[PDB]
């Protein structure tokens, strides 16, 4: 295992995107999800639709919140996921038109990991970074301090247990600087926003949580791949 | 409740 490695620069991550005024992390962090499984599948990397997610994901919320891993089986049980261009975002709720589209990219199954007081942070650590080497992963987390964050290693300023989820991200990779680990978060507020709309989380922090709680509820589109 | 950019 390497001891940093960055699927942004794989060719298997689309451009930042951004969702505007509504609160769609969750289904920005599946379609970013499902477009690296895809792309490291069967090489072809293409955009999804957000749209449909928070149109037709009826367990989640549409623009108040959601979750990923209800994206991830709406997708299995509805064949697949309908392409950004086929069916644009709009960042507000809207009818579920997934009955009206043609093409789709498909997933094979997905998986949820929800960290539980019996495991210990270096055994969180370790399957994480796991799970992000097989495939970018997505992950629950408290953005309170994201409206702040410009650049460098974010320690988890101003988060503190309990941490809310309110917002969701794309773990695309890890790294080092300085004797500083961290994770390369994917984020979906802009090119302009952090490190060219991603955001460095520092990791190993010490809390089985670790930061802002993003060691909590993992969850991954599973996609075998193509022969 | 979820953030918003
Ligand atoms: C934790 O909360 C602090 C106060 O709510 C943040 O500082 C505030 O940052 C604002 C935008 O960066 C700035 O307009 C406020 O004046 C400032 N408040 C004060 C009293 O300093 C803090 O943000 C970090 O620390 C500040 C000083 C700046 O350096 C920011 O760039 C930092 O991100 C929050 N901690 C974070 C986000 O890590």
């Amino acid at each position: 295992a390497p001891e940093s490695w960055d699927w942004s620069k794989k060719g298997v991550i689309t451009k930042v995107k951004f969702q505007g005024q509504c609160g769609s992390g969750w289904a920005f962090s599946a379609t970013g999800a499902i477009e690296a499984a895809h792309a490291i599948a069967t090489g072809n990397l293409v955009s999804l639709s957000e749209q449909e997610l928070i149109d037709c994901v009826d367990e989640s919320e549409g623009c108040y919140n959601g979750w990923h891993y209800q994206s991830f089986e709406w997708v299995v049980k509805h064949g697949g996921i309908a392409s950004e261009a086929d069916y644009p975002y709009k960042a507000r709720d809207g009818k579920c038109k997934a009955n009206e589209i043609q093409d789709k990219v498909t997933i094979d199954n997905y998986g949820v990991q929800i960290l539980s007081n019996e495991s210990t942070e270096s055994e969180a650590e370790s399957s994480l970074q796991s799970f992000v080497l097989e495939q970018p992963i997505s992950v629950s987390i408290d953005a309170k301090d994201f409206h702040f964050y410009s650049g460098g290693i974010y320690d988890g300023g101003n988060c503190s247990s309990p941490y809310g989820i309110n917002h969701f991200v794309l773990i695309v990779g890890y790294g080092s600087e300085d004797g500083v680990d961290y994770w390369i978060a994917k984020n979906s507020w802009g090119e302009d926003w952090g490190i060219d709309g991603y955001i460095r989380i520092q990791r190993n922090t010490g809390n089985l949580l670790g930061v802002c709680g993003m060691n909590y509820f993992a969850s991954y589109p599973i996609i075998e791949k193509s022969e | 409740k979820a953030s918003v950019g």
